[PDB]
RNA sequence: CUCCGCCGGCACCUUAUGAGAAAUCAAAGUCUUUGGGUUCCGGGGGGAGUAUGGUCGCAAGGCUGAAACUUAAAGGAAUUGA
RNA sequence: CAUUAGUGUCUGGUAAUUGGAAUGAGUACAAUCUAAAUCCCUUAACGAGGAUCCAUUGGAGGGCAAGUCUGGUGCCAGCAGCCGCGGUAAUUCCAGCUCCAAUAGCGUAUAUUUAAGUUGUUGCAGUUAAAAAGCUCGUAGUUGGACCUUGGGCCGGCCGGCAUCGCGCUCCUAGCCCGGCAUCGUUACUUUGAAGAAAUUAGAGUGCUCAAAGCAAGCCAUCGCUCUGGAUACAUUAGCAUGGGAUAACAUCAUAGGA
């Protein structure tokens, strides 16, 4: 059971000190190895495109799901940003910087697409939402 | 039309009884629903949940509803039915039934001043049903009902104006919260607070009183 | 129980056992209430009798006939 | 940079459940039974109510002698009463709680001018107001969330520009007039 | 050897006025009406008792013990069928 | 009347129906503002018929509010936080119409709080769902049985002041021989007080036209000025002081080296 001296304030303390470690939602924010990430604990991130690739869904789905991977300018690093619309590749072209953000769920792979955590949010400073609803174009 | 089957049944529908205090003090089973509608006029019901279960056989799945139905006055008296039947519509009417037939007492009180009608439920209050547990505290007047919609319907039907509510367990199997809940309300009048301390002067029982007509 | 008023709000205060005291609800359906008859002189029976309210927690623990047996020597 | 000390605060707060019909229904009834332009001011109304009611909370949670009750129930009682948010015999503090949304409602200067004629509708006397076409002392308020008190509803009336308790014509009543010449 | 009683053991049988998700349990009871004292230990499933560092061992191995990544359930009790 | 109708009530409305009244968005003489300008507040004259002075962001299977409508596409393209949708009759895609929510705002990503009694002191668990060390000993740590008067009364209207079988005083306070005196065990705990920056928070007052604010202002005959305000509170732990002595610590009358 529970200690429940009233010089017990160290034990108790130091308990939870411990078992807070076996929490995940604390041990990932008080780890570190969010800053060892792609996007190294920001929101979004701006990269080149390298190529155009698409991906297969899981299972119970059936399609291709058009991806483009990107490589982030402020380190390096190469990733998969799927581009969400109907017909939006299209507006992907080779070597124009790009504006990428989470999927949502934070930094775990959304819905059917496999192994894919970021989405394309801006193509050559002009907004996909913009292109998609013809609002603006580049 | 009606033709009783029991005695109290009898006794209501020659118009010797006029509310159901005269039923809960003696604590007798209420058997016939239409004891519960001469008694009640205005009483309230509404269905909260139609649920389908399933049982498996050689040939398939027989699917059945249950039906969960909250009746009450919103002046103190509330009652829930639970009923399985093959279509939606009977296993409804059934729950009414059974709803009326459940009918039971909650008293209310006062959270710190006696000043006006009674608002909350008297004192902390428990209940359990399942893995859910309901606790209902005294709010402040005015203050609402702090509870989920299943109890904040269950409570509403009973009258109390203002409480806090918590609870615990597997909430969403709504049979067992409205049950938890239901008898979280039933168990206002089972605690012994000094306004209860007086002596009981006991009366004749309705068996008894009216022995001759019978 | 009172408003402050001075009205009585409540309604149906309940009975209470007899032997232990608890409240007897509205749906405990194993409590009884015993009238036992007073006999005094020729005829040993007029319409007089002392009643006991005994609870289902009494009633199901089996102290009912204990509880009633010293109940009942109470002289008057 | 002097002008960063000014405060500053939020005055409502969003519900907590987005779509449920019980709430939205009995919001809606007050959002059209007292004219108000969008569920925004029926949350203000809510969330002043619900501050003065933690206040009066904790006032009756202490115990009578302390002089923190007496000083505070007193002065909330007053600024109850100085709206008209309070009837006459009330001042118990017990009766704040009893206290509803739509009584704040029930003051503001759109309701007061609606109920005391000169509107002839709860929309009609919101243009009303917002046009310049009344005042309550001396004053031309144009605010529809005035919040009269007790003692200034006496002396609401029109304006003295205003055409219909003041002076001169409008731009429309005049333009006819120029082009009928 | 027989009968009765009191301490102390290993257990068993019947029963809720109890508890529990139940199976069950006279202790797994005296819990939202939550507080006798104290030690160890858990925090979705995997990865994994794995990698690494330390330590003990002749050795086999023991103790201590991650992360990346991955995944929407894995699981307990009971019911009806097959 | 409610018969058998028919219309008339609060007008609920597709009604680019008809009709004037109202107004500030905009424009601008002027005055005012200001160091000079500017914006605001006043204001001459202009300035509203609904195609315009044209409201958006997200949605409509469930969670979760709102279509078993109509075209397209056919496990494709796509949607989808999660469950899921799409394989020729798509309530989920692409569109139209319609409806829904918030509304000058609404969506998305990331971090964080809540939900979370899923970090649990309050307040969770450990037979079988994750989880009692194989077993015992053992130091620190935590925890620790009962026992030593304020008990029996007076006293004035919750407490003072005494009296029972109240270890003392020279020295400070010292009633007209008289209460209420100080060092010859310490702390925790509790009570009260002092000293604690403002801004922030709470909160008293006050009609910036309301509000977010601000610290002002209000009356005079709104005439040679009157009344002014600019409160109050919270402030864990530590430190200072004051009363209490139940509860619990630590020190300790058997070498009488006692008074
Ligand atoms: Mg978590
Ligand atoms: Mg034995
Ligand atoms: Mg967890
Ligand atoms: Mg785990
Ligand atoms: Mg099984
Ligand atoms: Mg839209
Ligand atoms: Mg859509
Ligand atoms: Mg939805
Ligand atoms: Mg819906
Ligand atoms: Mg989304
Ligand atoms: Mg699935
Ligand atoms: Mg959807
Ligand atoms: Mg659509
Ligand atoms: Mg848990
Ligand atoms: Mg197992
Ligand atoms: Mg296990
Ligand atoms: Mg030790």
């Amino acid at each position: 059971g529970k200690t429940r001296g009233m010089g017990a304030g160290r034990k108790l303390k130091t308990h939870r000190r411990n078992q807070r470690w076996a929490d995940k939602a604390y041990k990932k924010s008080h780890l570190g190895n969010e800053w060892k990430k792609p996007f190294a604990g920001s929101s979004h991130a701006k990269g080149i495109v390298l190529e155009k690739i698409g991906i297969e869904a899981k299972q119970p789905n059936s399609a291709i799901r058009k991806c483009a991977r990107v490589q982030l300018v402020k380190n390096g690093k190469k990733i998969a940003a799927f581009v969400p619309n109907d017909g939006c590749l299209n507006f992907i072209e080779e070597n124009d910087e790009v504006l990428i953000a989470g999927f949502g769920r934070k930094g775990h792979a959304v819905g059917d697409i496999p192994g894919v955590r970021f989405k394309v949010v801006k193509v050559s400073g002009v907004s996909l939402l913009a292109l998609f609803k013809e609002k603006k174009e580049k | 039309k009606w033709v009783p089957v029991t005695k109290l049944g009898r006794l209501v529908k020659e118009g010797r009884f006029t509310k159901m205090e005269e039923i809960y003090l003696h604590s007798l089973p209420v058997k016939e629903h239409q004891i519960v509608e001469t008694l009640c006029p205005g009483l309230k019901d509404e269905v909260m949940k139609i649920t389908p279960v399933q049982k498996q056989t050689r040939a398939g799945q027989r699917t059945r509803f249950k039906a969960f139905v909250v009746v009450g006055d919103s002046n103190g008296h509330v009652g829930l039915g639970v009923k399985c039947a093959k279509e939606v519509a009977t296993a409804i009417r059934g729950a009414i039934i059974l709803a009326k037939l459940s009918i039971v007492p909650v008293r209310r009180g006062y959270w710190g001043n006696k000043i006006g009608l009674p608002h909350t439920v008297p004192c902390k209050v428990t209940g359990k049903c399942g893995s859910v547990t309901v606790r209902m505290v005294p709010a402040p007047r005015g203050s609402g009902i702090v509870a989920a919609r299943v109890p904040k319907k269950v409570l509403q039907f009973a009258g109390i104006d203002d409480v806090f509510t918590s609870s615990r367990g597997s909430t969403k199997t709504l049979g067992n919260f409205v049950k938890a809940t239901f008898d979280c309300l039933m168990k206002t009048y089972g605690f012994l607070t000094p306004d209860f301390w007086r002596e009981t002067t006991f009366t004749k029982a309705p068996y008894q009183e009216f022995t001759d007509i019978l | 129980m009172q408003n402050e008023v001075g009205d009585m709000v409540d309604l149906y205060v309940p009975r209470k056992c007899s032997a232990t005291n608890r409240i007897i609800t509205a749906k405990d359906h194993a409590s009884v209430q015993i009238n036992i008859g007073h006999v005094d002189e020729n005829g040993l029976y007029d319409g007089r009798f002392t009643t006991f309210a005994l609870s289902g927690f009494v009633r199901a623990q089996g102290d009912a006939d204990g509880s009633l047996d010293r109940l009942w020597q109470k002289r008057k | 940079h002097v002008n960063f000390y000014r405060n500053y605060g939020k005055t409502f707060k969003k519900p907590r459940r987005p779509y449920e019909k019980e709430r939205l229904d009995a919001e809606l009834k007050l959002v059209g039974e007292y004219g108000l332009r969008c569920k925004r001011e029926l949350w203000r109304v809510q969330y002043a109510l619900s501050r003065i009611r933690n206040a009066a909370r904790h006032l009756l949670t202490l115990d009578e002698k302390n002089p923190r009750r007496i000083f505070e129930g007193a002065a909330l009682l007053r600024r109850m009463n100085r709206y008209g948010l309070l009837a006459e015999g009330q001042d118990k503090l017990d009766y704040v709680l009893a206290l509803t949304a739509e009584n704040f409602l029930a003051r503001r200067l759109q309701t007061l001018v609606f109920k005391a004629g000169m509107a002839k509708s709860i929309h009609h006397a919101r243009v009303l107001i917002r046009q310049r076409h009344i005042r309550v002392g001396r004053q031309i308020v144009n605010v529809p969330s005035f919040m009269v008190r007790v003692e200034s509803e006496k002396h609401i009336d029109f304006s003295l520009t205003s055409p219909f308790g003041g002076g001169p014509a409008g731009r429309v009543k005049r333009k006819n007039q120029k082009k009928a010449s």
